[PDB]
């Protein structure tokens, strides 16, 4: 079974850091590319970062670029998003999400709404 | 969802509820229903061209 | 010609059979300038028998007697008593006594150029054969640009195997086999080998054609009018061919058609040729400007020396496959007919290969297609 | 409360994960460890059909077993004769986007469906001799992935709607809706009973579905990725799962949990297709790699591989008799292997 | 029975000359997908060109192009578009203008960035590798308003626009502003830097400053559709 | 063409060399 729990998510003050943990189950975790997806309040998903499979090729969301890192650790099967800088534009809900398939360079539906392969969220208030 | 989560608990207490058997029956069956039929099985055991209607 | 003279020392050897019964025997003995005994019809061109005998009137044959300068001046006499015999080196000789030795290498050069361009037709035909079975057995090579190429193939099969055949016909013996015999069997080898040269001239400038449509023309992939291109393959050549052979028969029917006396009558064949030779050339000018516009608008600013190589290996592959190399000799005066014949037959011979390998043993999709089958034997 | 729902579930689910593992005495590969291995096993490529014009996405065989639908991206679905070759009918789809095909038990009818988001029915016994569409059946919101007749009246869907959903032909209406799955479903198979169905999605789940009473009785989750395709043992109890993770997995149904698993590590392609030989003793796999892998159910071995195709293996079906195999892929090509 | 074996023979001649007729149609015709978020305008383009999947027919100079938009299909696409790896460009359409914070257009923060995850997902599917996309950077007469009103600033979602240059073929509009430019042109940059990562020669990105009205859209998608057949027939010679 | 070019100077050549052998012969 394909289980992705998110963690870490809390309240901080404006300027404050957080860091967001996902742990992963069922699948081989180095094989696939990871996502981190957030949901504002009364706003669709949105794709926040991204790791290649090995962590080399990393990208992010322009708005959230050199305040956020993304980061995997292949032997403890977890996914990282440490947060600084953080804004009111932050606060959300914010959802793990594995790419479809293993071995693939596309991505596709990580933000697509009812998509399987995404953990419940962790709000995080800004 | 709450309708959503309502609708799946209730499907996990019907999954839960059912009578299972161990695997070891369950393999035992599968390897003799295809020890009756290795003759039938004209895949695993070929017949003579002059029997496979292709050749 | 030596058919004609040969006749017209025949002709006078049976103007000499006619006066052979002569009836002059028992004069020989009496002491006469001529007694009326020439009877060497061979040894001379013909005797005249001439009781006078002051000289032979026919001399040279009379065919070469407009070209000999002198006209007879030469007395043959079988005489114990009387005049002495007097041969053509003594007299007149006419022109054969020239050595004559000028053309005797160019003789030589056409000889090895002969088995310089038999090993390169041998060659690619041994290629072309071994291509075309390739091309044919696997059905997922099968395409319209395979199908333009296996006519291709076949054309140089055609111009290969035509030559071969033509210098058995022809040149197989230093006595001319086809002299009277088979003349209409000489003729029609003629026919053939004519065709053929035309035909592989023809299927290089589909080849220029057909690609060019595809580039030039907005969505030209029909598949409809390959019908069409094969007609202009074979069909074009025919007609070219069999009025060449109408004029041939009609004008200058003079032995086999092999030697081309008549200039106006060769540019039947020849024009065309040539024709085919300048179309290609600028199709394929053409087709590398549309090429360096796709080449230009990509790899974003690119690399100058990079567009170049793929520019130089493209315009390589084409130059075999349109005859490209049939234009540096096109328009050139006959004194570069040695260099020309050379570029064209002794190197060009070769270019059924070069078109065989480039499109078919280097193609890519030929080398899969023959690996995934050898790997099922492999297996 | 949601969280409390959550949880619920979440004990549910561990509770089932303890009660499956209390039945793990010993595995089906321990049990098979001892009987003769099948060897390599050699098919060769009898029949090659010829005539599509575009990619073939799928094909049902007749239960004569002499006849097979093909289904094609060109808009057009051919019937043909596989101990001839001959083409039996060639019938023009309205819409060219097919996904599925199925064949009747009868025969007197045929299906198609794709990303018009309607199951075809088409009747191939008219009085005027002519194959006519008979029905379109319009309810589902997502295009059709799977179909399956169970007789001339009725027939089974499965859409990207994320739902399956039995229909009665003469009607043209959902006699009921399964509505279990959260990930568009992608392949169905009936039980040779008939009696139930099982259904694979695009959520790494499987689940078994009453006909009859449209309720999931039971659930099977273990892949990686998206289930492909889905056929069940021909004994009814058992059936086998094809997914994007390059894995197959053998699912027992009285057991609840995954019997086999076959995997090979130079394998890293998915799964089109899969079926079993008339035995069950071979489990045939359709791949991305364009090859078909002939796997030895009981011990999972890899027997055969039948390599013809030059693109993606879209489909494969053993015939009712168990004489031969059929493939179809996206090189417009079907080849009946023996 | 003889008699079976020759009518089945028969009809199996009767359909293949049927298929044959139905090659031909089916190889003159070209197969576009049209791909485009709801705000990104493609309604309006397909409108002016002018189901579980909608299909649109138009010619141009003799030739038919057949176009497919998606229709009543969930946002989960990585099954169906895998059923378009035949045809001969993708047309995918993105509002220029949707790179602020818009609660109309999908509640997205930004759609412009989901527009560019698509098109990244699309270049690199396996089954569309070969498969050429013909970029509609659709609304450019929204983004010249909004870049001259300036009170959203692409640098706030785009922070490299700020050190973004207008390259030396800008080519701008008669009366374009320096502004607009440097604009659409980075928003054309981002696409292409994911097109040139990838492409390899199998497939190939065309670019176009686009308006839901622009007439030139059909001729455009014609010229796309040329020199994608060139390309593909030049390849198959080797001539690349 | 080339080969045309070819037999053409080859036949008149060998032709004008078994005329001259004939002169020789009959000179």
């Amino acid at each position: 079974q394909v289980q992705l729990q998110e963690s870490g998510g809390g309240l901080v003050q404006p300027g404050g850091s957080l860091r967001l943990s996902c742990a992963a189950s069922g699948f081989t975790f180095s094989n696939y590319k990871m996502n981190w997806v957030r949901q504002a309040p009364g706003k669709g998903l949105e794709w926040v970062s991204d790791i290649s499979q090995s962590g080399a090729s990393i990208s992010y969301t322009g708005s959230v670029k050199g305040r956020f890192t993304i980061s995997r650790d292949n032997a403890k099967n977890t996914l990282y998003l440490q947060m600084n800088s953080l804004k009111p534009e932050d606060t959300a809900v914010y959802y793990c999400a594995r790419c479809p398939a293993p071995f693939t360079r596309d991505c596709f539906d990580v933000t697509s709404t009812t998509y399987a392969y995404r953990g419940q969220g962790t709000q995080v208030t800004v | 969802s709450i309708a959503q989560a309502r609708k799946l608990v209730e499907q996990l207490k019907m999954e839960a509820n059912i009578d299972r058997i161990k695997v070891s029956k369950a393999a035992a069956d599968l390897m003799a229903y295809c020890e009756a039929h290795a003759k039938e099985d004209p895949l695993l055991t070929p017949v003579p061209a002059s029997e496979n209607p292709f050749r | 010609r030596l058919c004609d003279v040969l006749q017209v020392l025949w002709e006078e050897q049976d103007q000499c059979l006619q006066e052979l019964s002569r009836e002059q025997t028992g004069d020989l003995g009496t002491e006469q300038p001529v007694p009326g005994c020439e009877g060497m019809w061979d040894n001379i061109s013909c005797w005249p028998s001439s009781v006078p005998g002051r000289m032979v009137e026919v001399e040279c044959p009379r065919f070469l007697r407009m070209l000999t300068s002198r006209n007879g001046s030469l007395f043959r006499n079988c005489t114990q008593d009387g005049w002495s015999e007097t041969f053509p080196r003594p007299n007149l000789a006419c022109g054969v006594n020239v050595n004559d030795s000028s053309n005797e290498k160019r003789h030589s050069y056409l000889l090895k150029l002969k088995v310089m361009y038999t090993v390169g037709y041998s060659s690619s035909l041994v290629m072309l054969l071994v291509a075309l079975g390739i091309l044919c057995a696997f059905r997922r090579l099968h395409c319209t640009r395979n199908y333009i190429h296996m006519h291709l193939f076949v054309s140089f099969i055609l111009r290969a195997l035509s030559n071969f055949i033509k210098d058995a016909v022809l040149f197989s013996s230093d006595d001319v086999t086809y002299c009277d015999a088979h003349r209409a069997g000489c003729k029609l080898v003629m026919v053939l080998f004519q065709y053929c040269i035309m035909a592989n001239y023809s299927w290089l400038l589909v080849e220029g054609l057909y690609l060019h449509t595809l580039l030039a023309i907005s969505f030209f992939s029909e598949r409809k009018y390959l019908q069409g291109f094969v007609a202009f393959g074979w069909g074009s050549p025919a007609i070219f061919v069999a009025l060449w052979a109408i004029a041939r028969h009609f004008l200058e029917d003079v032995g086999c058609w092999d030697i081309n006396a008549n200039a106006s009558i060769w540019w039947i064949i020849r024009g065309p040729v040539i024709l085919s030779i300048l179309i290609n050339f600028i199709l394929f000018i053409n087709i590398l400007r549309i090429l360096m516009r796709k080449l230009r608008t990509q790899e974003t600013r690119g690399n100058e020396v990079s567009h170049y190589k793929r520019l130089a290996r493209s315009t390589l592959l084409l130059i075999p496959l349109f005859g490209i190399h049939y234009i540096v000799f096109a328009f050139s005066p006959e004194d570069a007919m040695e260099i020309q014949l050379f570029f064209e037959l002794a190197l060009g011979s070769f270019q059924g290969l070069v078109v065989a390998v480039l499109y078919c043993f280097l193609n890519g999709e030929v080398q899969l297609e023959v690996q995934k089958k050898w790997q099922q034997w492999h297996l | 409360e949601l969280d409390q729902l959550r949880q619920e579930a979440e004990q549910l689910k561990n509770q089932i994960r303890d009660a499956r593992k209390a039945c793990a005495d010993a595995t089906l590969s321990q049990i098979t460890n001892n009987i003769d291995p099948v060897g390599r096993i050699q098919m060769r490529t009898r029949r090659t059909l010829r005539g599509h014009l575009a990619k073939i996405y799928a094909m049902h065989w007749g239960t004569d077993s002499r006849l097979l639908v093909s289904a094609s991206q060109d808009g057009k679905l051919i019937i043909w004769d596989s101990y001839t070759t001959n083409k039996v009918h060639a019938i023009p789809l309205r819409s060219s986007w097919v996904m599925t095909c199925a064949y009747a038990p009868s025969g007197n009818y045929v299906a198609c469906g794709g990303l018009d988001n309607i199951c075809s029915i088409y009747n191939l016994k008219t009085r005027e001799g002519n194959v006519r569409v008979s029905r379109e059946l319009a309810g589902h919101t997502g295009y059709l992935s799977c179909c399956r007749f169970l007789d001339d009246n009725q027939i089974v869907t499965s859409s990207g709607d994320t739902t399956c959903a039995l229909w009665d032909i003469e009607t043209g209406q959902q006699t009921t809706t399964f509505t279990g799955h959260t990930g568009d479903v992608m392949s169905l198979s009936l039980a040779p009973d008939t009696r139930l169905f099982v259904s694979g999605a695009c959520d790494a789940s499987a689940k078994l579905w009453d006909v009859r009473e449209g309720m999931c009785r039971q659930t099977f989750t273990g892949h990686e990725s998206d289930i492909n395709a889905i056929c069940f043992f021909p004994n009814g109890n058992a059936f086998a799962t094809g997914s994007d993770d390059a894995t197959c997995r053998l699912f027992d149904l009285r057991a609840d949990q995954e019997l086999m698993t076959y995997s090979h590590d130079n394998i890293i392609c998915g799964i089109t297709s899969v079926s079993f030989s008339k035995s069950g003793r071979l489990l045939l796999a359709g791949y991305d790699d364009f090859n078909c892998n002939v796997w030895d159910a009981l011990k999972a071995d890899r027997a055969g591989v039948l390599a013809g195709h030059d693109n993606r293996v879209s489909c494969l079906g053993v015939t009712d008799d168990g004489m031969a195999v059929a493939t179809g892929s996206w090189d417009s090509f079907l080849k009946i292997w023996n | 029975q003889r008699n079976e074996e020759k009518a089945q023979r028969e009809a199996n001649k009767k359909i293949e000359k049927q298929l044959q007729k139905d090659k031909q149609v089916y190889r003159a015709t070209h197969r576009l997908l049209l791909l485009g978020a709801g705000e990104s305008g493609k309604n309006t383009i397909v409108k002016q060109m002018r189901s579980g999947i909608f299909e649109t027919k138009f010619q141009v100079d003799k030739v038919n192009f057949h176009m497919f938009d998606v229709g009543a299909q969930r946002d989960e696409r990585r099954k169906w578009i895998q059923c378009f790896n035949d045809v001969t460009a993708i047309i995918f359409v993105v509002a220029s203008s949707s790179y602020n914070m818009v609660i109309r257009e999908d509640n997205q923060t930004n759609r412009l960035q989901a527009a560019l995850k698509l098109f990244d997902s699309i270049w690199n599917n396996k089954w569309l590798r070969d498969t050429s996309v013909i970029l509609f950077l659709n609304k450019q007469d929204l983004l010249a308003e909004k870049v001259l009103a300036g009170k959203s600033k692409i640098e706030d979602y785009f922070p490299e626009f700020a050190r973004y240059t207008t390259p030396e073929d800008a080519t701008p509009e008669p009366g374009e502003d320096p502004r607009v430019t440097r604009a659409k042109y980075f928003i054309r940059d981002e696409f292409l830097r994911i097109s040139t990562a990838s492409g390899d020669g199998r497939h190939y990105c065309y670019p176009h400053f686009t308006c839901s009205v622009d007439t030139e859209n059909i001729r455009r998608v014609f010229n796309d559709c040329r020199d994608i057949i060139q390309r593909m027939h030049l390849r198959q010679y080797e001539l690349l | 063409h080339s080969d045309g070019t070819f037999t053409s100077e080859l036949s008149r050549l060998r032709e004008g060399a078994r005329l001259q052998r004939l002169l020789q012969g009959l000179v």
